[PDB]
C-alpha cells in the first residue's frame, strides 16, 4: 500500500497568536526589458586640385 | 519469525535485477478492501554488498514512484530487515524459493502479520511456478480470497528527482 500518513495533521495554536491563518499562495511578477540604439554617422568630403 | 526458511545458499548477485511483481497474498485487507487500484509494481534490486537496494516502482494515481529501500542484512543468508524504517517496524523478508533467471518467491513477516510476494524476471509467469506459489499461499494457511493479482501492464521504471520516496 502506497498511502498518506496521517500524521501532523493539526497543530496547536499558542495562546499569543490571536490567528495562524496557513493560507498557501504564490505570487510571481516578472518583467523583462530590452533596449538597444545605435547612431553611426559618418560623413566625409576629399578635394584635390 | 514463522517456521521458514530462506534459499539455500542465497546469491544476492543473481537475484540482482529487475523483478515484476505477480502476486501477493496478504491477510493486509488494504489489498483485500479496495485490491482493485494497486498498480503494476516493479522491483530493481542491486547488491548493497550484503544489504540489497530495493527500488519499487509504481504509478501512484500515474505518478511514478520509486520506493528506495535497504533491505538490510539480518546476519542470515537470505533474511533482511528494512530498518524498522518507523513504526511500520521491522518488516523481516525472506527469500524463500526462486531461480534467479525467472522467478522468485518472498515471505514478508511483520508482528502478527505474516504476506508472500511472486515475482517473475518477465511475464507471464510458469503455471507451475503459479501453483508453487499457490501452495505456498496454503502453507501459509492463507486463503485463495487473500490471494491478489496485480495487473500485467504500465511498470514504470525511473520515477524522477521528486517522486523518489527514499525511505531508505
Amino acid at each position: 500500500r502506497l498511502y498518506y500518513g496521517d500524521d501532523e495533521k493539526y497543530f496547536r495554536k499558542p495562546y499569543n497568536f490571536l490567528k495562524y491563518h496557513f493560507e498557501a499562495l504564490a505570487d510571481t511578477g516578472i518583467s523583462s526589458e530590452f533596449y538597444d540604439n545605435a547612431n553611426d554617422l559618418l560623413s566625409k568630403v576629399k578635394k584635390d586640385k | 519469525i514463522s517456521t521458514i526458511q530462506p534459499k539455500a545458499n542465497f546469491d544476492a548477485q543473481q537475484f540482482a535485477g529487475t523483478w515484476l511483481l505477480v502476486a501477493v497474498g496478504s491477510a493486509c485487507r488494504f489489498l483485500q478492501e479496495q485490491g482493485h487500484r494497486a498498480e503494476a509494481t516493479t522491483l530493481h534490486v542491486a547488491p548493497q554488498g550484503t544489504a540489497m537496494a530495493v527500488s519499487t516502482f509504481r504509478k501512484l494515481d500515474g505518478i511514478c514512484w520509486q520506493v528506495r529501500q535497504l533491505y538490510g542484512d539480518t546476519g542470515v543468508l537470505g533474511r533482511f530487515l528494512l530498518q524498522a524504517r518507523d513504526a511500520r517496524g521491522a518488516v523481516h523478508v525472506v527469500v524463500a524459493e526462486t531461480d534467479y533467471q525467472s522467478f522468485a518467491v518472498l515471505y514478508l513477516e511483520r508482528a502478527g502479520q505474516l504476506s508472500v510476494k511472486l515475482y517473475a524476471r518477465s511475464l507471464p509467469v510458469s503455471d507451475s511456478v503459479l501453483s508453487g506459489f499457490e501452495q505456498r499461499v496454503q502453507e501459509a494457511h492463507l486463503t485463495e480470497d487473500q490471494i491478489f493479482y496485480f495487473p500485467k501492464y504500465g511498470f514504470c521504471e525511473a520515477a524522477d528527482q521528486f517522486h523518489v520516496l527514499d525511505e531508505v
